[PDB]
């Protein structure tokens, strides 16, 4: 119960990394930059996630 | 001319019912016995769509909006309809595109056109020899200030009156991706008393167009003063949303069946497992 | 022990695309007296794969070069269905204002570049040909609109309309202006004023098939071989066998579960090819240990 | 059987996957840009499959 | 709540180069603080300036920050700021030891490092002076123009 | 192998001027060949090199 306890803390937590890009908060980089220079770092998310 | 028919009388945008229409071919890619499963604009099965009609003293022709797609149909047994009025304001104001197709070829025109009250043609005096040609062009008397001109390839329509069931079918999707023009176009026979019939069929592309001018609505025309009528006709308005559909391609290509994701739950599932036989489950 | 894969080369290559018709004009429009404004922007439509290989200009002989994709001399073992010249005329500065997906004056307010061109930005210096003493008034652009145009959006209107936040409702006055603005084109300064001539080329790919291609025509077909073929842009190794496949008429090409080339059509005649590609294998060695027999 | 169908089928449906690449058929891609340019949406295709 | 009462903002100026939304649409956006700034930079530096990006502006004396939405205002001051001969008036850094980050500006003007070698502080020892004048001449073209 | 220290750090001449390049990039920096062109010219002349 514990390591499937710290199995899903551990998905959870993964998700505040930025994992290369600005911010790890998928508003704030889709209400700043345009679609086209946007598609870079949200596949670099894409990935990483 | 000026003043409209004292009868005339504005319907509400009344509904039917809507049952396998709406699949088209959604690209130029040719497959054989798969399922692909596409994201573009659609008509969502078992929708609402205007109920519109004509009998032997009402006449309506509103305006309605272009905005989120469009899907028309037309059963017609003389093809009364000859073309659609596309445009911003619709008028002399701004630029308006004008598709005509006159039983020869499809006639495109982006000028200024002078906008008469009642649109319309005629055929007289067609006792001996009928032939149905055409004699008085009444809708525009003049054009000018054109920005656009075309002439499409010589195509094939029946504008003879028969006897008997519904002899045509008209089926024509309309929408426009970024400025380019997609018409789907479709035409099978029936057999038909009154109301839709019961098949499944798939809209083949037409032209593309890559004219560009944001049409916002749109308007028909309808050729067959008090003393003049319009005939019988029917005409459908169905209106496009980006829906996601399950496509069945048999041996020959064709579209032999359709299934709508997000239709029914049952439907769900054929979207989410990718097949049109659901094993039992949760 | 699995080692190498085994594959069978190909020996030959057919390209085959039917006669000659006519050619298209790159250099003709080039030469023309004048352009229409930003916003008016003249289009010709003329098709097929090759346009003329002997007059090329696309090689440092004119002022700007911003291309992506490949250049026009790499451009003769592609097959493209539309071709779609937009003339409009600019300034210096606006040069950098040309690029798929970004933003701008003009890029917003007069035309902007879609994410699906493909082709090269062309530009020629026109300061000894279109400028005029005291500047030319004869080019216009619009400066302001009430809203932001999508990509490939045409709005020719030179109408008084509403410019700020408030409405002056029609004809000019209220503290409102004239939208449309001319340009100030003076010989005499730098280059951000001085006008360039920017003729686009926008690529469309679809199946469509087209009917010209290079200096070569027949190059005879040879089947039932893995070959290099290159039918409409579309460059792969496979045996060319004939068929049960039904295509429309106007469907060139069709594809499998894994989006590759399954099946294509004659460009030239009326024929239906299916692309199976040539048997491959791997290679198997058995052999016993090193210190009995190398066999 | 229908575990190791299904696993088959899941190689097509990745080989008809673009990967965030411009088209997932690679024959468009190596017959349009030359290689250095042309290196971006190869080192895509690769990692991706 | 800037004030809408007063708006000098419509085309009272020589000319408009916006991105993001307008003032207009600002009404629906809410922002605390609101700070009108105003500079000069010649005509070539016009082309360097681009959301978060590179430049020879950008990553020496100061680079734009990634949150700007709003719209660049300007106006045309080659017959008034500008002079024959050069206006040394203002002063920039055409050259550091290093890349500025993002919202980063040195506004120091005085004697510093200019190679690889520090000579400490004042002009000397086989360093040269870091910083330099705009050279700015009316008869040349749109680069050399105060904006 | 030719030393520049001796030739500018230690500032043994009367001036130096410098076109595309600091004084004090060329120890990291050089190109394939380096040539010397030897004349004599007067004090007014200096500035019209």
């Amino acid at each position: 119960v514990n390591q499937n306890a710290q199995a899903l803390n551990t998905l959870v937590k993964q998700l505040s990394s930025n994992f290369g890009a600005i911010s790890s908060v998928l508003n704030d980089i889709l209400s700043r930059l345009d679609p086209p220079e946007a598609e870079v770092q949200i596949d670099r998310l894409i990935t990483g996630r | 001319q000026c003043v409209n028919f004292t009868t005339r009388t504005q319907l509400p945008p009344a509904y039917t019912n809507s049952f396998t229409r709406g699949v088209y071919y959604p690209d130029k890619v040719f497959r054989s016995s798969v399922l692909h499963s596409t994201q573009d604009l659609f008509l969502p099965f078992f929708s609402n769509v205007t109920w519109f009609h004509a009998i032997h003293k009402r006449f309506a022709n509103p305006v309605l909006p272009f905005n989120d797609g469009v899907y028309f149909a037309s059963t017609e047994k003389s093809n009364i309809i000859r073309g659609w009025i596309f445009g911003t304001t619709l008028d002399s104001k701004t630029q308006s595109l004008l598709i005509v197709n006159n039983a020869t070829n499809v006639v495109i025109k982006v000028c200024e056109f002078q906008f008469c009250n009642d649109p319309f043609l005629g055929v007289y005096y067609h006792k001996n020899n009928k032939s149905w040609m055409e004699s008085e062009f009444r809708v525009y008397s003049s054009a000018n200030n054109c920005t656009f001109e075309y002439v499409s390839q010589p195509f094939l329509m029946d504008l003879e009156g028969k006897q008997g069931n519904f002899k045509n079918l008209r089926e024509f999707v309309f929408k426009n991706i970024d400025g380019y023009f997609k018409i789907y176009s479709k035409h099978t026979p029936i057999n038909l008393v009154r109301g839709l019939p019961q098949g499944f069929s798939a809209l083949e592309p037409l032209v593309d167009l890559p004219i560009g001018i944001n049409i916002t609505r749109f308007q028909t025309l309808h050729i067959s003063s008090s003393g003049w009528t319009a005939g019988a006709a029917a005409y459908y308005v169905g209106y496009l949303q980006p829906r996601t559909f399950l496509l069945k391609y048999n041996e020959n290509g064709t579209i032999t069946d359709a299934v709508d994701c997000a239709l029914d739950p049952l439907s769900e599932t054929k979207c989410t497992l990718k097949s049109f036989t659901v094993e039992k489950g949760i | 022990y699995q080692t190498s894969n085994f594959r069978v080369q190909p020996t030959e290559s057919i390209v085959r695309f039917p006669n000659i018709t006519n050619l298209c004009p790159f250099g003709e429009v080039f030469n023309a007296t004048r352009f229409a404004s930003v916003y008016a922007w003249n289009r010709k439509r003329i098709s097929n794969c090759v346009a003329d290989y002997s007059v090329l200009y696309n090689s440092a002989s004119f002022s700007t070069f911003k291309c992506y994709g490949v250049s026009p001399t790499k451009l003769n073992d592609l097959c493209f269905t539309n071709v779609y010249a937009d003339s409009f005329v600019i300034r210096g500065d606006e040069v950098r204002q040309i690029a798929p997906g970004q933003t701008g004056n003009i890029a917003d307010y007069n035309y902007k570049l879609p994410d699906d061109f493909t082709g090269c930005v062309i530009a020629w210096n026109s300061n000894n040909l279109d400028s005029k003493v005291g500047g030319n008034y004869n080019y216009l652009y619009r400066l302001f609109r009430k809203s932001n145009l999508k990509p490939f959006e045409r709005d020719i209107s030179t109408e008084i309309y509403q410019a700020g936040s408030t409405p002056c409702n029609g004809v000019k006055g209220f503290n409102c202006y004239f939208p449309l603005q001319s340009y100030g084109f003076q010989p005499t300064y730098g280059v951000g004023y001085q006008p360039y001539r920017v003729v686009v080329l926008s690529f469309e790919l679809l199946h469509a098939p087209a009917t010209v291609c290079g200096p070569k025509k027949s190059t005879n077909l040879v089947k039932n071989k893995c070959v290099n073929f290159n039918f409409n842009g579309l460059t792969g190794t496979g045996v060319l066998t004939e068929s049960n496949k039904k295509f429309l008429p106007f469907q060139q090409f069709g594809r499998d579960i894994a989006d590759t080339t399954d099946a294509v059509r004659d460009p030239q005649t009326l024929e239906i090819l299916d692309i199976t590609p040539c048997s491959f294998g791997g290679v198997s060695v058995i052999t016993p240990g090193t210190n009995t027999s190398n066999q």
